[PDB]
């Protein structure tokens, strides 16, 4: 009943907003939605909850003491129907970034917030990095279908080629699989195709491609989910598609990883990167 | 399942079918009990003699014990003086189960506190404990004397109440001349009859040792009764009379009756008579001091004649008939007053009842548990009854009152049968009437559960209790009688005549099988 | 009602006491208030009780000995230490048990030590080996022995931990030993923890590399019952008629077998929180058993509790729970119709120790009564933030009340009724105020389930109602 | 009971069993096995007996008093937080930090440890 | 509220400087309390008029605990409505020292005797070492802004150079900063010139200096503070200067530390 | 040998019983009974394993050679100081830090702390 799933990005292409808006339009068909950030910037529930952020699961444990006395209520929080935690993080430059992954993950298990009352669980992964935290949901079983959210951009494909590795290394002791590839408009010509490609060698799907609309600021600046604000609008329609083919997704598939110049080459297919050549090297 | 006009309680509400099923499916699914044959072949083994030598084997083992622990008597010895809270130095545990046992057996308010110490006072000792209590307890209830007694806990971390007492005075706990007496009541050492002795005489040496050079013997022409541990109303009340009869002038030393039995009339008195501290200063002026328990006052006794330069008697509990009459000539020399009439009268219609009623009294085998005195006195009176005493036990009894026993017992031919058990409990005496069968017990409630296993066997192994001691807890104002005088003998004798007369009727009450014997007249 | 004159009152009673005493014994009264949920900013518990002050607080081998281990009938308690604390505690809590004493059951036995001087200077454990030897001679039927220790037990230093591995190896049979010292805690409540960890560290685990029992998906085990007046017999026969078959009882007619089968539960049902919610957190992190509160006291309070378990299995239990609630529907509507009318509108002040204050008050309000005083003599705070709630607003709450205190209290506010223990029971009936003993039921009883609540609505009315309570005062008085 | 004790001034960490529920308290135990805990008093006022207290055996965690006296101590020496002091009150466990001169000994497997400077840094 | 902090070294004038500071504050009508964190409890003598300020320390174990002790008790206000507390410690060998900052600090939060719109809060703190309840203000950011009172002398040098350290430690974790170096003369040739010249190796400004007189030693017979005393007095506008200088100082800067040499080496150049 | 293991992720520290020197490592006994300490490579180079190990019986350490491999993979954690590879090369003495993976056990009593953080933080 429950469908496990995980959305891994590079820093700053979308990740939290896709996430919420897509959960909100899971509730619209009477979907029961939790969200879990798994980010230190700790913004993942911001849209859901119209708060200006949620307190994360290391701020209540350091000004309470420890994680055993952590109510499981102040922890979970009821927005638009559908529940709402963020792991946080440790303070930068001592300990490990993802470590609030870690608490949290195993704190949600201990006091039964992960129990079946749910139809669908994410998890809002940063995924600039592949390590102990970040890396941890896929090691653990916890996420069992992952999406990654990539643009038109080298570092986007980069993480994307990073994430897949860290699916296949895990690909015998579990059922982590790779659900689909989400592409954000970075405002690129060539882009949505770019992702088709980079989708078929690494043998999975585009999910969707999702145009980047400045219907989504207006309602940023409300706290508030795009298909919310405007239900009749088409972001909100494409956010609704991109919905109920996550749902119908059925191709969880064990990722086949390229290599660095097989990425350049496939960059320099699309114009995005110019035909280099071995006689221009020295001038 | 309930009727509305006829609610069960639990007896017989859980022998209907339906809980009679649920019973069943409970045992056998789930608790793995032995199976009936096999637990019948373990009791009938529990009743013959090879088990008996291997029960009075026993040395580390004691089960179902006939005796409390010092403090208790401590208490009841405490609550006799007027308006004195009894105050028990040590873990609050122990004054609950107090208050609970007495309030059980007297259905009657009893005042104690404690001074609920606990692991920092295991660590660092209790005096912190003493001067709080001590304030606490003064301004609280209000009492005019505090008398102070020890748990075990106490006695074991060696907390000495002198210094803590005299410590609270000297800080401003409590004023330098509030009362303060305390005794050592350590439960590992003798019984709650030994508490009551402990007590008394640190009451005693709290008034009268500073002031001893003073006091002269006889000058206020009074005897002084000191009664011991007595949890019978009536033996208190019956003392009085028979001194007031006689123009005796005395003084009763811890006498609890009125604290005991208050009245109720919309009104709750904490404190009612007791001794005042007046009377106890002037006690070494009294021509001598009567000790009604003996056996149980040897501590008393020492500073009595040490110090208050008393020589007092050698008496016997005054129960029964001889023993009343040596009792009363005692107290006729010693005070110089004739034994009155009415007192002649007392004794004859006691031995009018006791030719009445010899017939159904002769040849009786009696098996009884209590106190030493107590047991004396009973044991006593049956060898003048005519009846047989066959299991005499006392928990708490020593070797010089077993040989004592002995001589009483060797000076009847009705103690032929007759033997002493000192040190042994109740599962002793359940052997004992298994394989020496008397007809009937006479001891405390605790003595039911024998009747109950006897009975288990068969109905012609049945030993009927009845019930005569401390504590009594299954019937009702049973402690308002009498075990002492005349008057004592006589309620004794009803109840013994009356219960066989009981047993007999039921034994004959079937219908064309043996109720030839019913008799209208017996 | 009436906070104002609450406040005022609970300030007269108080200036008696020394500057300590009125200090301290402030924070342990308290006017209700039901909008709150954290108590500890109202009311003060599980602390110290002030010296010499008449506390009703007994003791932790009371509460370990006494309460917890006691009932258990099959195995044969030891008191270790002298001679007065078994003997107080003999057969003085009811406990309904089915065996043959002395043979295969040993509740109302008093097995002890004895300790004597000797005892006490010169060791201790020679005694205890040779006292566990006797114990298996004349009752070869026992299926376990405990170690109960009183007070000297931990003040002159003794190992009965060795003594219970050295000998529960040679006979093969498990020793438990309980360091229920009576100066250990402030209260019965700390012999609860230590005889729950004592459950869990010598017996709990026994049955754990079995696999041989039979285990239904509709197995519960009662826990923190203990058939007082037969109470856990009528709470079992409510659940065995909805379907639910009930492998443990805890440990009111409890053995050694059913406390070994506990972990092979599906649902732990707790009745009372204070004394057995140790056991019960355990088993729900070690064998992953969930557990819940319910509370079989009047018929409001029983449906409730019925619906509530029957909604953690499937439908065919829920149809059944619809059948049992239907069958005695017109029994307890009949006990109402009869008794109600006699005890509408009159007030009762109840002062009992942990689980019955806040559990009774629902049976109370089913026949018309009303809860102005509920007092607790060793519950915690989070027993109390289970019981604002329950009680009705400008309500007088006490905790570890002193026999001063209950007395002012009982004068001022003049409630009909008085729900309390033996030791209150005789001073409440010389003031010509009816009493009714909360924890023995007056030797009546049961009072859970549908049987036990004619039961009780029937013992409320002859003791509230009695011709004797208007003949206090004499007619030329 | 099996205590493990450790301290930067001791070279290894010393094993001994004990005898629980004893009326000498750890510092009894420490003291027959000659672990230098610094004990400066005989009331249980001062904190130099301060000493950080690890249950190895979670699951056997035993049930204590956690006395008024020795809570004082502890806040007076900033060694109570409030969560800790709320867990004794509430659930009758024992804190993190102890005084050995008031701790009894329990049935377990405990790991002591201090720093050879008295309670209070 | 402005949380300040006193530290120096024992007997260089840490005490009556701090209360001849507030007394000059409380003319200003301003409402300044006074904790006394040195074992010594002299720390308030000449702003109650008394023999010995009654400790916490000293009440707590009479009383019971600390539990039992009351407000009105430990909080007497004096001359110019200064609020007055002295936490003593416990008897030489008798656990740390500093035990008693740590009971009084607390004691005084749960009391809530700080939010009375209170303006100033002074700690006189014992600086010989920096380690217990002596450190406590600097450790639990108790006191932000923290002023030395120091002399041309080694050791008076030397415990300066050692709180300076302190703040280094725990200026991550708070706003705990030096504030300046109050310097007292104990009529020494060039002296002003030699605590500047640490100041500004510190980088912190020095705050004011004191010259010594009998004038304070006056007004300690009397037990009454030198402003209070007579206001006319050279001294008691000097403490009005450094008064005044201390309410309207703008500037803390982390301390950088000095090594043994470095110190050596400015005590030597000034020919001492 | 008894091996007691311990984390903040863990809410009990948990007692189990192991023989000493089986193939198996410390990371057979910790996946036996189901302590989490993270495992990522099969060849001993990631240091992802990473545990603390304290010997709580000081007179039972027990000689142990540290491999070339497990050495050098806590120098790129940082996890080995100078003293403490001096101390293992020249008295074959064991490091406070050790990979699970690569730790066997001995015949003592142990306790290990893990954070479920990768070795290098
Ligand atoms: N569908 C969209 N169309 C246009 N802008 C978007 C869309 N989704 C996100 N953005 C913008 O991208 C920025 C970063 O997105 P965010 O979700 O914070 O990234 P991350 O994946 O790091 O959470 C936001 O400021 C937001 O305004
Ligand atoms: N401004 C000053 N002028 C002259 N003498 C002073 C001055 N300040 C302090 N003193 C003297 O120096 C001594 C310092 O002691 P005091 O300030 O009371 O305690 P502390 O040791 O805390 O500084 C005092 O005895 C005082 O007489
Ligand atoms: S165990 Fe407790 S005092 Fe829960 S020690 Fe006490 S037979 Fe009371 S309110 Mo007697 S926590 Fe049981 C109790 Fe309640 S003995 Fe009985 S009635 S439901
Ligand atoms: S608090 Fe509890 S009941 Fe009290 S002793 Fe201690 S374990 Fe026991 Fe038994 S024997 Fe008599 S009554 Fe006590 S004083 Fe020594
Ligand atoms: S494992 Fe990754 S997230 Fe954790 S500390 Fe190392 S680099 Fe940072
Ligand atoms: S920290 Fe400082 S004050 Fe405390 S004991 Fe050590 S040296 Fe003394
Ligand atoms: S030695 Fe002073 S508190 Fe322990
Ligand atoms: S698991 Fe990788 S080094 Fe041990
Ligand atoms: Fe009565
Ligand atoms: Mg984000
Ligand atoms: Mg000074």
């Amino acid at each position: 009943a429950m469908r496990q799933c995980a959305i891994y990005g590079k820093g700053g292409i979308g990740k939290s907003t896709t996430t919420q808006n897509l959960v909100a339009a899971l509730a619209e068909m009477g979907k029961k939605v939790m969200i879990v950030g798994c980010d230190p910037k700790a913004d993942s529930t911001r849209l859901i909850l119209h708060s200006k952020a949620q307190n994360t699961i290391m701020e209540m444990a350091a000004e309470a003491g420890t994680v055993e006395d952590l109510e499981l209520e102040d922890v979970l929080k009821a927005g638009y129907g559908v529940k709402c935690v963020e792991s946080g993080g440790p303070e930068p430059g001592v300990g490990c970034a993802g470590r609030g992954v870690i608490t949290a993950i195993n704190f949600l298990e201990e006091e039964g917030a992960y129990e079946d009352d749910l139809d669908f669980v994410f998890y809002d992964v940063l995924g600039d990095v592949v390590c102990g935290g970040f890396a941890m949901p896929i090691r653990e079983n916890k996420a069992q279908e992952i999406y990654i959210v990539c643009s038109g951009e080298m570092m986007a494909m980069y993480a994307a080629n990073n994430i897949s590795k860290g699916i296949v290394k895990y690909a015998n002791s579990g059922s982590v699989r790779l659900g689909g590839l989400i592409c954000n408009s970075r405002n690129t010509d060539r882009e949505d195709e770019l992702i088709i490609a980079l989708a078929n060698k690494l043998g999975t799907q585009m999910i969707h491609f999702v145009p980047r609309d400045n219907v989504v600021q207006r309602a940023e600046i409300r706290r508030m989910t795009v298909i919310e604000y405007d239900p009749k609008a088409k972001q909100a329609d494409e956010y609704r598609a991109l919905a109920r083919k996550v749902v119908d997704n059925k191709l969880l598939v064990i990722p086949n990883p390229i290599t660095m110049d097989e990425l350049e080459e496939l960059l320099m297919e699309f114009g995005i990167m110019e035909v280099e050549d071995e006689s221009i090297v020295g001038k | 399942s309930q009727q509305v006009d006829k609610i069960k309680a639990s007896y017989p509400l859980f022998l209907d079918q339906d809980y009679k099923d649920m019973l069943a499916k409970k045992r056998d699914g789930f608790e793995e009990k032995y199976p009936q044959d096999k637990i019948d072949e373990v009791f009938q083994w529990t009743t013959t003699k090879e088990y008996q030598e291997l029960n009075f084997q026993r040395e580390a083992l004691t089960v179902n014990p006939a005796k409390a622990c010092q403090p208790l008597g401590a208490v009841l010895c405490a609550l006799g003086f007027e308006k004195t809270m009894p105050y028990v130095h040590g873990s609050q545990g122990c004054v609950a189960y107090f208050r609970s046992y007495f309030n059980r057996h007297f259905r009657e308010p009893v005042s104690c506190v404690s001074d609920s110490m606990t692991e920092d006072a295991a660590v660092f000792g209790g005096q912190q404990n003493m001067k709080d209590g001590l304030q606490n307890c003064k301004a609280t209830y209000k009492p005019d004397m505090i008398a102070v007694s020890t748990t075990c806990m106490a006695e074991v971390i060696g907390d000495d109440l002198n210094a803590f007492i005299n410590n609270s005075k000297k800080e401003g706990f409590i004023p330098d001349e509030f009362p303060v007496p305390f005794a050592h009541t350590p439960s590992f050492v003798g019984s709650h009859v030994t508490g009551w002795d402990n007590m008394f005489e640190g009451i005693a040496r709290y008034f009268t040792l500073k002031s001893m050079d003073d006091k002269v013997v006889g000058s206020n022409k009074k005897i002084n009764i000191v009664p011991g541990f007595e949890t019978y109303l009536g033996n208190f009340r019956v003392i009085k009379r028979m001194l007031s009869e006689m123009g005796v002038g005395y003084s009763l030393l811890s006498d609890p009756e009125e604290v005991l039995d208050t009245p109720a009339d919309g009104q709750f008195r904490m404190y009612a008579g007791g001794t005042t501290q007046e009377e106890m200063k002037d006690a070494p002026n009294a021509l001598n001091t009567v000790l009604l328990q003996p056996w149980h006052l040897e501590k008393t006794k020492k500073f009595v004649e040490g110090t208050w330069k008393h020589e007092v008697p050698k008496l016997n509990i005054p129960m029964g008939l001889d023993w009343t009459d040596e009792f009363l000539m005692k107290v006729s020399e010693i005070s110089g007053q004739p034994i009155p009439a009415s007192l002649t009268k007392e004794r004859g219609r006691l031995v009018d009842m006791m030719t009445d009623s010899h017939t159904w009294l002769h040849g009786k085998r009696f098996a009884l548990w209590g106190d030493p005195d107590f047991v004396m006195g009973l044991v006593k009176f049956l060898l003048e009854l005519g009846c047989e005493p066959v299991h005499i036990l006392c928990h708490n009894g020593n070797k010089r009152w077993k040989k004592a026993v002995d001589a009483i017992l060797a000076a009847s031919p009705y103690g032929k049968n007759a033997t002493v058990y000192i040190g042994k409990d109740l599962w002793h005496l359940r052997s004992l009437v298994f394989t020496d069968k008397p007809d009937f017990m006479i001891g405390n409630s605790y003595g039911k559960f024998i009747q109950r296993d006897t009975l288990h066997k068969g109905k012609e192994f049945e030993v009927p209790l009845i019930r005569i001691g401390f504590p009594i807890f299954d019937r009702h104002h049973l402690h308002r009688s009498t075990t002492l005088g005349y008057e004592g003998a006589m309620q004794i004798l009803t109840t013994l005549v009356n219960s066989i007369l009981e047993r007999l009727d039921e034994e004959t009450r079937g219908m064309q099988a043996t109720d030839y014997n019913h008799d209208l007249v017996r | 009602m009436s906070r104002e004159e609450v406040e005022s009152l609970i300030q007269e009673v108080l200036e008696v006491y020394p500057e300590k005493a009125r200090k301290d014994r402030n924070k342990h009264l308290a006017v209700n208030d039901p909008a709150v949920t954290q108590s500890k900013k109202c009311i003060i518990s599980n602390k110290k009780s002030q010296p010499g002050l008449m506390t009703i607080r007994g003791c932790a081998y009371a509460g370990s000995k006494g309460v917890v281990w006691g009932p258990i009938k099959d195995m044969i308690h030891i008191s270790h230490g002298p001679v007065g604390c078994g003997q107080y505690s003999r057969a003085g809590r009811r406990n309904y048990y089915i065996g043959t004493t002395g043979v295969n059951a040993f509740v109302t036995m008093n097995f002890t030590s004895d300790f004597q001087e000797k005892d006490i200077v010169f060791g201790g454990d020679k005694k205890l080996a040779k006292l566990i030897d006797e114990v298996e001679t004349l009752f070869p039927l026992n299926k376990g022995i405990s170690v109960q220790s009183e007070c000297p037990i931990g003040l002159i230093g003794d190992d009965i931990e060795s003594v219970s591995k050295v000998k529960g190896a040679e006979l093969s049979k498990t020793i438990v030993p309980v360091r229920c010292e009576g100066f250990r805690g402030v209260s019965q409540s700390l012999g609860h923890h230590i005889a729950n960890d004592a459950v869990r560290d010598w017996v709990l685990g026994k049955r754990d590399e079995d696999t041989t029992f039979a285990s239904t998906p509709y197995d519960v085990a009662i826990i923190g019952d203990y058939n007082i007046g037969g109470d856990a017999w009528s709470s079992r026969i409510l659940l065995e008629e909805m379907g639910l078959r009930c492998v443990a009882q805890w440990s009111g007619d409890g053995s050694i077998s059913e406390i070994e089968l506990t972990p092979k539960v599906k649902l732990n049902l707790v009745h009372c929180y204070r004394s057995m919610n140790y056991i019960s957190r355990h088993m729900e992190e070690k064998y992953g058993i969930p557990w819940m509160e319910y509370n079989f006291f009047g018929p409001t309070k029983t449906i409730e509790s019925l619906r509530a378990i029957a909604a953690k299995f499937d439908e065919s239990i829920q149809k059944k729970c619809e059948e049992v609630i239907a069958k005695y529907k017109p029994e307890w509507e009949a006990v109402v119709a009869k008794y109600r009318p006699r005890l509408e509108g009159k007030r009762v002040m109840l002062y009992i120790g942990g689980l019955r204050p806040r559990h009774v008050i629902g049976a109370y309000e089913d026949l018309g009564m009303e809860v102005v005083g509920t007092g607790y003599e060793f519950a915690h705070n989070d027993d109390y933030d289970r019981t604002m709630k329950e009680m009705g607003d400008s309500t007088l709450l006490y905790d570890d009340v002193t026999g001063y205190e209950f007395e002012e209290f009982v004068k001022r506010i003049k409630p009909d009724l008085i729900g309390s223990g033996i030791k209150e029971k005789f001073i409440f009936q010389k003031m010509g105020i009816p009493f009714r003993e909360m924890h023995s039921w007056d030797y009546s009883g049961p009072y859970h389930g549908f049987d036990g609540f004619a039961i009780f609505a029937r013992d409320m009315d002859m003791t509230l109602n009695n011709p004797c309570w208007k003949k206090l005062q004499a007619p030329w008085e | 009971a099996t205590i493990y004790f450790s301290s930067p001034l001791m070279p290894h960490n010393k094993k001994v069993q004990a005898v629980a529920g004893k009326r000498s308290t750890k510092k009894g135990v420490a003291q027959e096995n000659g672990v230098k805990i610094p004990f400066e008093c005989q009331d249980g006022n001062c904190g130099s007996c301060l000493v950080k207290i690890t249950h190895l055996d979670g699951e056997r965690i035993k049930g204590m008093l956690l006395t008024d006296k020795e809570r004082n101590v502890l806040k007076s020496v900033g060694k109570l937080p409030k969560s800790e002091e709320e867990r004794a009150a509430v659930r009758d466990l024992p804190p993190t930090y102890r005084l050995a001169c008031q701790t009894i000994v329990t049935d377990e497997d405990l790991l002591v440890e201090f720093t050879g400077e008295p309670g209070g840094a």
